[PDB]
């Protein structure tokens, strides 16, 4: 019995990481509907998945809160990006009763995703506070928003096979992450704005 | 050829709801227009004394997931064609409810209020 632990060779970092990345996208483009067991099954699986790349990523330590973001290797930069798919993942899940749970949890994951690209400096931004509510009273911002994210999105689609198949320097693929960390910024400003909404509504009720 | 619009207009007058892919569709076709710069829940204006048509929406104060969407699915066919009128949003708990039980979850209603936030 310790004998046939030893011996078992689970999952590791970049198979954890890159699964629940799969599996969040997948369900991102679902043709099945949202809460279906085909799609809920995934949902379930992903954020298992995550869960356990979340806590290598603590005991190995990689990113610490005083280190400037050229410190951190090209391949560990995707890593940053674990507590954003996180909360996007949560928020896939149906099951209403449980509803201002998920939201919670989250707007968490969320936070911590912009708080760790905030030390970083990985892009100019207001970090949203700690704890719902975050008050905002300002369209602009969405319009601005909308079409950085439409531009970021486009670049990336430009880049992205030439990483994934090995046929771009470490300058283009650190440019190619850095973008990821952008984009993924924005949607988690996103959600939390959404999120808050959606807090607001279930609380008063 | 935006004949995919009509097929959504039509069905929406019927009071069928559309799906979550339409719903979803719907608003980044609104948000991107939003960012740049024919008869009918909703009701009939004429004008007074010396264009466009007007239309007046709900009934008097008080919206329904197929009305709102609608109204979206109009301004995107239309734009200046029809001016929407009301008195005095997407943040009701009566609608969020309504979207609630007409759909698995509440993404109808992320969408719509996250569209709003663009008027």
């Amino acid at each position: 019995s310790m004998a046939a632990e030893d011996e078992l060779q689970l999952p590791r970092l970049p198979e954890l990481f890159e699964t629940g990345r799969q599996l969040l996208d997948e369900v991102e483009v679902a043709t099945e509907p949202a809460g279906s067991r085909i799609v809920q099954e995934k949902v379930f699986k992903g954020l298992d998945l995550l869960e356990k790349a979340a806590e290598m990523l603590s005991q190995l330590d990689l990113f610490s809160r005083n280190e400037d973001l050229e410190e951190i290797a090209s391949t560990d930069l995707k890593y940053l990006l674990v507590p954003a798919f996180q909360g996007a993942l949560t928020m896939k899940q149906v099951n209403p009763s449980k509803r201002l749970d998920h939201l919670q949890r989250a707007r968490e994951h969320f936070i911590n995703y912009l708080t760790q690209c905030h030390c970083y400096h990985v892009a100019e931004f207001e970090l949203p506070s700690m704890a719902y509510p975050s008050l905002v009273a300002q369209r602009q911002a969405k319009i601005q928003r909308y079409k950085q994210k439409k531009e970021l999105e486009h670049r990336l689609s430009a880049m992205k096979s030439a990483v994934e198949s090995g046929q771009a320097d470490d300058e283009r693929v650190r440019e190619y992450y850095l973008l990821h960390l952008q984009r993924w910024i924005d949607i988690s400003l996103e959600e939390i704005e959404s999120i808050d909404q959606e807090i607001k509504i279930l609380r008063e009720r | 050829f935006t004949k995919e619009l009509d097929q959504w207009i039509e069905q929406l007058n019927e009071c069928k709801q559309l799906s979550e892919s339409q719903v979803k569709s719907l608003c980044e076709k609104a948000k991107e227009i939003l960012t740049k710069e024919c008869g009918d829940g909703q009701f009939h204006d004429l004008m007074e004394l010396f264009d466009t048509n007007y239309l007046f929406m709900g009934d008097y104060v008080d919206y329904s997931v197929e009305t709102v969407t609608l109204l979206v699915a109009l301004k995107v066919r239309y734009r200046e064609r029809i001016t929407i009128l009301r008195g005095n949003i997407t943040q009701v708990y009566g609608f969020y409810d309504e979207c609630l039980r007409k759909y698995g979850n509440a993404n109808v209603w992320k969408y719509f209020t996250d569209l709003f936030d663009y008027l």
